[PDB]
DNA sequence: AAAAAAAAAAAAAAAAAAAAATTTTTTTTTTTTTTTTTTTTTTT
DNA sequence: AAAAAAAAAAAAAAAAAAAAAAATTTTTTTTTTTTTTTTTTTTT
């Protein structure tokens, strides 16, 4: 929340002078999946985690 | 700030001028300009092949990194076309570049896009699935203050995947004095702007699997170039749209491919003219035409033996007839419309098939495959503005073209009741409360339909072999039996050349060239079909033991014009000539009398 | 706008190429990489010689060819250095130790960062100057303006004040608590704020503080001084006052320019940005200094009779007079400083010219200012008070005393000065020293001079060695003959041909200072002459005089000898001094 | 948010193009454009009234509106002076225009700079107070970034009156990739900046009251124009500042002048000229050489009866004789030096006047008005730097000029021995701790004193009738007795004079309410500017004939037979006599342009000297 | 005639986006004041 | 004519005015994605 390149005897940059350039970056995938217990290993009355 | 010095840029610019001359090697890129120049377009297609085989090294920065060598390339397009033309380069802004060609790595599907090709030319298969409504984008704003009778105009850029502040994109409403202002729409300039939403082409998803798709953005001359349900392939930019001003980022950043050129299935090759091209056609027009639809069509379809007369029919509704359309805002259907039916093991769905492998726009079906709503066009809600929306068929798809039904007699009666609108109108007058259309879905029918019982009752009549009715059989303009003759010499024959086919251009050519000519009928023709079917139209026609197969009418004589002008269009004579009338009419006799 | 590169491989070309055949740039780079010389000096005359467009590039842009030229030089040392350096310098050890350790460590084929590396100025121990093109035209303070930002300007003036030699950073440097790498800042403003936070990989990546301190031993200073120089007056224009340039001096070209000096300076002018303060005008403005590359002194900061000779070839404007002549230029020669047990004796001529208005006493007292090596020049009011001696600015800055120190003060109408200013020119007279008690100063200031005064009619007889009264009387002959000579001047612009003409300034100055360094003896065979002859005139005295006329006579006789530019005092030498004594008398 | 057009811009560059395109008149503006190409200057001067005549409600609008009306002049000038020739229009990125006339409500004083004519191109003499160091200020600045190999240009704009922006103030020092930029200095592009400040002049200026003076930023084109005490004209706009950021402000708005142009209020660097008066100057002096000095002598000061000898020699001054500079530096002064002593109503005071009216950068000064370091330059610190500047004095401001001494004899002899150097050498040698100078103060001095007793009394000998050293009387150079003599005939010459000139009206354009080479020869009784300004600048030599006779004719001065008994001297004869014959001898034929000092002009001075220096003192 | 597929409509929840926001302290500048030096002026 | 005393000048130090400089995340909204339910239309 501060622009920290301070240029003297000149009034500052705003107060959240920030935006994310989306040219340069890096990225990398990813995947949210849903696991759930083993059918067999879940006990007798209870419903699978 | 102005950048003065850029190696990088500077060398970019030079190698593309150097590239995009190409006079003095083949001329490839002199001529697309000159096209597009004369074309009056804009966006130019270049082939990343021929850019390989150039400078390589200019291809790899290309695809490695797309925004800058683009840039750098629709500058230098711009620069190029100024050399070589003055008030056209000035009177168009900007001259953007498309890609094409192989993109080894990079011509991906929906699935196999990762984020690793961020930044990058991706070229990406599989369907459309969304389509916006096509909206202007503001790019160059002028206002006219009324006070004060000065004109300004405020200036935009494609600040898409960029970083964008909103400087750039405020849009004036007062003067520096408060003194209101007035826009200028005409004098403004736009781009139209649409988003459409590609999927993993249905088949090519491995199986129980939710599909993977990626949004794709169209600006000026890509907007309306692929409607839903296209089999697109598009070559573009996959980038990062940026989450508009944060203060918290999850880093999560969402994904499009900004299109650089669309295309369709290759199949649809009306353009692929050349001097050979035309010289052979040529040839096979003039140094024979009285055996030009025999060559054609014993040549049709080599893998199946025989079936001669109904292979020639496969090429009367292949080339069609002619539309005949009347100035009190009749029309009369020019497209042959055929039901095969036979016995089991006589190649139906393998003539279908080939119909479906070489004809335009060929869209297949089987009999409980599409249901009503599927073949015939449907009207769904949009769910998100309200309003109802079109949803387009089989049919309708095959607008110009062929549909291909395979196990007809098994497709419900429901679906030919629907039908009944297009085997004579070419018409769907779908509607529903809000929407009522009447939509072009003029194309023939060929269908596949195996006889009741099974198997055809050699010792029956034709209406009790077959499971549909007067006005169906009616609505079909050609109706052909297929019976597997037992006979010794048969036998051979279909043997030996079963198993000598288990050890085409041109006709490709031919097709579309020939359903572009229109022939016009003679005379003597007339006379001629007018008696042949007075002749038909009798008890002495038939005989006992030959039932008739479909109910003989004005339908026929019809059929039998587009048949004579399906000939005509065959042997490029222009001129429906007694040739034409007897082969037709031999056609119609063979087709519609069978013994019993 | 060029290929920056292409341009360094072509200062390449020439440092290797030049030649004159001796190779000048070539010895002068296997003297640096041997470490025997600490500056070099580039000369745009030879490097317009083959490439004068590359002089153009340079002068319309300096500091960036002051760059590369620096850059090329330092990749080319390693290929003329033909035998390990002695280590000198303790700089030079540390130099050698860093690049020690680095090949030790290199991993040559690995790559890393840009900031992994030294910064290219803390390794050379070489500086780099231009010396400007000829062609370019010396410019004037005052039309050196903002279009001259950045270029390589040359400009001449007098050097008015100058800070002694104090250390300026270049690369500060730094040490961690954590992980033992160096680190090390650049400077390029004149201030700078230093670092707190360590940058070394180790220290990232362990995630540890490493807060790193400030090591005044491993880092780089230079010698950094800086002069206010200002215009001639002759180049100013009718109204105005005398403008003035800050000069920045740093490397070998310190303790060069003193208060006082003529110099010319080839300097790249360059701006300073505003910063602490409140204008009016918006934007960025810039005090500018001038950056030094070469400074040089100019002008007067650079035959059996020959005695005569020279003596007659002082100010041949000016008619006669020919014994003051001689005088005079016994007073720049000088005698001879002894050093006996206890006492020291100055061996200074002081001369006075007491004579009558329109006697061409202010022309002569000028001519020796302007010939003199280190002179100054007191006309009455202009220089009082604290003009002379020496004032606290803070920092302590020498009057006209000072500056001509080691040399000779011209005071214009002696008579006429402040009783104080008098008092201080005595003690000058007697010590060569001084001795400041004021409110702000506690000082005995050296003020070695020859004081040469002149004034219009006892303390005087007392304290000055030779005293001369010249009065004009008139005459038809001589007035005549006088005549002649100014109505020659004012016609010709130019002395009368004489049987010689007069000796150039620059060849008096050369012959003074090598007459200056011949020290002679006084022979003990000669004690008897000259006690004879300073009795003798005490005799005719007593029918002033005390111990300061057989001083006099003495230092007159051993500058004779200076003059007469071999062996010790002799016959002929106390003749001559008695003689001008004898002429002083009967003035 | 580029304007497609505006029809304010467009009408006012279509007029200021009109009135720039000057054949069809005479061709003063095509003119103008043309020598100031063939100069490099790159200032127009547009006279006020001409724009008036030609469209009095553009005057209006841009004497209303300035800026903005004045970047649709300087358009226009870039348009002209392009089609006059391209090549050089590129070459400056902007080019200026400066303006004279008569500004008349927009002519007041800093006093009255009231708050009315802001925006507005006021003007206003004054004169200055300070002289800040011209400092460069950076336009269009280039850098160089050496790991991607990349140069940039950022732009500044001269925003030092509109509103500024930090967008518009940043100086670049990073590439986007965090890369260190090196600035390129020499390929930057800067313009100097000098503030000043004009102050109501103490002339002008109300008796009782503070002073008030008004800021001037002198930017580019005008950096050296104004020096501290020098009297300015500055005509230019009136504006107010940006205070910089920050949530609050009072409603303060320091205010400066932008000045558009500035000139020398002093008037008297005026040698305009045309070629008719160039050649009537010329036939002035060669038809009759020989009695030219005669001519100007009986011309110079009007309104004032005799002294001939006295006209004749306050022409060898303003004439001057040559200044000299040897071979190596030995400086020979080329001014006369008059001491006027005389009885009281002698009209001493008023040549000294007339001189004030007439010499260009004529000076008085008093004897106890001025004093010292007055007289002669200062040296004094700074207070904002602790830095030694130089003030310089009157005899300074006056180098190559005048300096009328009122009451000479009244300056102490602490100041009469200040004036040595500056006598003899024209310079002063300052000096303090700090910094030293030789101020070169090459003046010409006339001097009033008064005799003592009040009164001369004619039996006492002049060196006891003047309480002036012989020490100084040597450096002046002429010493020129007035005497009243007090006889009735001569009395009836100068009554008679002195009336007529009491009786002489303005010609006609009096009613009775009170306040070419040759003369109208009115009864009852420029040029004279026009020649000696000209004849000044001729370095006539001596021939060896007048070499020869001046010389000897000294030496008979300098033997004191020349002198008969009864007779006093009133200077002693030093070689400062002689000096003065050749300076008179050059002043004589710098009169008669004549290219040579000749015997006449050599007998004309020795004719001078011996009737200036020995009195006839009698019993 | 009963079953079921599709359609539209309604609701919940997670991700992204929207919106709100003066006060205290420091530093330059100006202006006087005071000390001490220098200068000038009056006295014997 | 030179010494003593006084006045003014030069330079350093201090006190107040007024213009500059610096610090500075968290809670609410709301669109979009997903699921769910009742109904009508269509098929067995
Ligand atoms: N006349 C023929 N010549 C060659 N092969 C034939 C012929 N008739 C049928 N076949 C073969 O029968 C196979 C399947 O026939 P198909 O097209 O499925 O007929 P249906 O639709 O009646 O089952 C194909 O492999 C085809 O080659
Ligand atoms: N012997 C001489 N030869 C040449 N010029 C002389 C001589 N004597 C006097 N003068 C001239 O007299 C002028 C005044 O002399 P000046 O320097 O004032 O002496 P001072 O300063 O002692 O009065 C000078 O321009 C000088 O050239
Ligand atoms: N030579 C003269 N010719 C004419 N009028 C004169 C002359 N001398 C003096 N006067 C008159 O006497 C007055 C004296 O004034 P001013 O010159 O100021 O005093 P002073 O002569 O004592 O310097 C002048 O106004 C002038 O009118
Ligand atoms: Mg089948
Ligand atoms: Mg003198
Ligand atoms: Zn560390």
């Amino acid at each position: 929340r501060k622009c920290n390149t301070d240029q003297a005897g000149r009034p500052k940059c705003p107060l959240d002078p920030y935006f994310i350039m989306p040219d340069k970056c890096k990225c990398v995938d990813f995947q949210t999946l849903k696991l759930q217990e083993l059918p067999d290993a879940v006990p007798h009355g209870e419903m699978p985690r | 700030t102005v950048v003065l010095d850029d190696v990088e840029l500077r060398e970019a610019q030079r190698d593309y001028l150097d590239f995009l001359d190409d006079e003095e090697d083949q001329g490839i890129y002199q001529s697309k300009v000159r096209e597009l120049i004369s074309d009056n377009q804009y966006r130019l297609i270049v082939n990343v092949n021929d850019l390989r085989r150039k400078n390589e090294k200019r291809a790899n920065r290309l695809l490695n990194n797309a925004f800058e060598e683009l840039v750098a390339f629709q500058r230098a397009l711009k620069d190029f076309v100024a050399s070589i033309d003055a008030t056209y380069a000035k009177q168009y802004e900007e001259f953007y570049v498309g890609l094409e060609g192989s993109f080894g790595s990079k011509h991906v599907s929906p699935r196999t896009l990762t984020s690793c090709f961020l930044s990058c030319v991706v070229c990406v298969e599989g369907i459309v699935t969304k389509c916006s409504l096509v909206r202007p984008k503001v790019v160059r704003s002028v206002h006219y203050c009324p006070a004060t009778k000065k004109t300004i105009e405020r200036r935009y850029s494609d600040l898409t995947t960029l970083v964008a502040f909103p400087s750039s994109s405020v849009y004036p409403t007062k003067d520096e004095e408060n003194n209101p202002l007035e826009t200028e729409y005409g004098l403004s300039v736009y781009k139209d702007h649409q988003t459409i939403t590609i999927q993993e082409m249905p088949e090519k998803a491995p199986a129980g699997q939710l599909p993977r798709s990626v949004d794709v953005i169209l600006d000026d001359d890509l907007v309306d170039k692929a409607k839903p349900g296209d089999r697109v392939q598009v070559v573009g930019t996959y980038r990062c749209l940026p989450g508009k001003k944060g203060g918290y980022t999850s880093g999560t950043f969402r994904t499009v491919l900004i299109a650089c050129n669309v295309k369709q299935m290759s199949k649809d090759a009306q353009p692929s003219f050349s001097a050979e091209d035309i010289a052979k056609i040529k040839k096979f027009s003039k140094t024979r035409s009285k055996d030009i639809f025999d060559q054609l069509a014993k040549s049709l379809a080599p893998s199946i033996h025989g079936h001669d007369y109904v292979k020639k029919a496969i090429l009367c509704l292949l080339l069609g007839g002619v539309e005949r359309d009347l100035e009190n805002g009749s029309h009369i259907r020019g497209d042959i419309n055929i039901l095969l039916i036979g016995d089991p093991s006589v190649a139906k769905s393998q003539l279908l098939r080939y119909v479906l492998c070489t004809a335009p726009r060929a869209i297949p079906t089987t009999g409980r495959g599409s249901s009503g709503v599927g073949l015939t066009a449907a009207v769904t809600t949009d769910q998100e503005t309200g309003e109802r929306r079109l949803e387009a068929g089989a049919m309708v798809l095959a607008d110009r073209g062929v549909v291909c039904i395979d196990e007809f007699d098994k497709m419900s009666d429901m679906d030919r009741t629907a039908i009944h609108e297009v085997m004579e109108q070419g018409r769907v007058t779908i509607a529903k409360a809000g929407i009522h259309a009447r939509l072009n879905a003029r194309c023939s029918v060929l269908a596949a339909a195996n006889p009741v019982y099974g198997r055809y009752d050699q010792y029956k009549t034709p209406m009790e072999n077959i499971g549909l009715q007067d006005s169906l059989l009616s609505r079909f303009d050609l109706l052909f039996i297929m019976l597997d003759q037992m006979d010794p010499e048969q036998d051979r024959e279909i043997s030996d050349h079963v198993l000598r086919m288990h050890r085409a251009a041109f006709m490709k050519k031919y097709i579309h060239v020939a359903k572009i000519i229109k022939p016009v009928l003679t005379q003597e023709s007339a006379t001629y079909i007018a008696e042949e079917y007075s002749r038909l139209r009798s008890q002495d026609s038939m005989s006992s033991d030959t039932a008739r197969t479909s109910p003989v009418t004005a339908r026929t004589l019809e059929t039998l014009i587009r048949l004579a002008t399906a000939h005509a269009k065959a042997r490029m004579s222009k001129t429906v000539d007694l040739q034409d009338a007897e082969e037709a009419v031999e056609l119609v006799q063979y087709a519609y009398f069978k013994k019993v | 706008l060029k290929d920056y590169a292409l341009e360094k491989e072509k200062v390449k070309k020439f440092l290797q190429e030049f030649y004159q055949k001796q190779f000048k740039y070539g010895n002068q780079l296997v003297r640096l990489a041997h470490r025997e010389q600490v500056a070099l000096y580039v000369d745009l005359d030879d490097v317009a010689e083959d490439d004068p467009e590359l002089v153009d590039s340079i002068c319309e842009n300096a500091r960036r060819y002051a760059k590369l030229f620096a850059d090329a030089v330092q990749e080319l040392l390693p290929q003329y250095k033909e035998r390990e350096v002695v280590n000198k310098d303790v700089l030079d050890v540390y130099i050698e130790h860093r690049l020690m350790m680095e090949q030790r460590s290199r991993d040559p084929g690995m790559v890393r960062s840009p900031q992994n590396q030294y910064p290219a100025e803390l390794m050379r121990r070489f500086e780099l100057y231009f010396q400007g093109p000829s062609s370019n035209k010396p410019r004037v303070i005052r039309e050196v303006r903002a279009d001259s930002v950045g270029k390589l300007v040359t400009v001449r003036g007098i050097v008015t004040r100058v800070s002694e030699v104090k250390p300026k950073m270049v690369v500060a440097t730094y040490t961690c608590d954590q992980c033992g790498a160096e680190t090390y800042q650049p400077i390029q403003s004149p201030t700078f704020m230093p670092l707190i936070m360590c940058p070394s990989q180790e220290c990232q990546t362990n995630r540890s503080g490493g807060r790193l301190y400030l090591q005044t031993r491993g880092s780089r200073f230079i010698k950094f001084q800086e002069m206010k120089m200002q215009e001639h007056s002759d180049q100013v224009p009718v109204g105005n006052i005398p403008r003035s340039i800050t000069v920045l001096v740093e490397g070998e070209n310190t303790r060069i320019a003193q208060p006082g000096d003529h110099v010319s300076v080839t300097g790249i002018f360059l701006p300073i940005l505003r910063t602490g303060f409140r204008q009016v005008v918006q934007g960025l403005l810039s005090e500018t200094y001038l950056e030094a590359h070469r400074i040089v002194k100019m002008n007067k900061s650079e035959e059996e009779d020959f005695y005569e000779k020279l003596a007659a070839s002082i100010a041949p404007e000016i008619y006669g007079h020919e014994d003051v002549k001689k005088a005079l230029l016994l007073l720049l020669v000088g005698g001879v400083d002894q050093s006996p047990r206890g006492m020291k004796i100055r061996g200074n001529i002081n001369i006075c010219l007491m004579g009558d208005p329109g006697v061409a006493k202010s022309q002569l007292l000028s001519y020796i200012d302007r010939l003199a090596p280190r002179s100054q020049y007191t006309t009455g009011r202009g220089s009082s008070g604290v003009g002379l001696t020496a004032a606290v600015l803070l920092t302590l800055e020498g009057g006209a005393l000072v500056l001509a120190d080691q040399g000779v003060c011209c005071i214009d109408e002696f008579d006429k000065m402040a009783e104080a200013d008098r008092t201080a020119i005595h003690e000058v007279m007697e010590q060569q020293t001084i001795s400041i008690a004021k409110a702000g100063i506690l000082t005995t200031l050296n003020a070695r001079c020859s004081i040469l005064a002149a004034a219009n009619p006892a303390a005087l007889l007392s304290r000055f060695d030779l005293l001369w009264l010249i009065q004009d009387r008139p005459d038809r002959d001589n007035d005549l003959r006088l005549a002649q000579h100014i109505t020659y001047v004012h016609q010709h612009s130019r002395q009368p041909p004489s049987q010689f003409e007069p000796l150039d300034m620059k060849l008096m100055r050369r012959y003074i200072a090598m007459c200056r360094e011949k020290q002679p003896m006084v022979p003990e065979s000669l004690a008897d002459y000259i006690t004879a002859a300073y009795v003798e005139m005490r005799r005719e005295a007593w029918a002033y005089t005390s111990a300061r006329t057989l001083l006099a006579i003495l230092r007159l006789s051993t500058a004779l000898a200076r003059l007469r530019m071999v062996d010790v005092v002799e016959k002929e030498d106390v003749n001559e001094a008695i003689r001008l004594m004898e002429m002083s008398k009967d003035s």
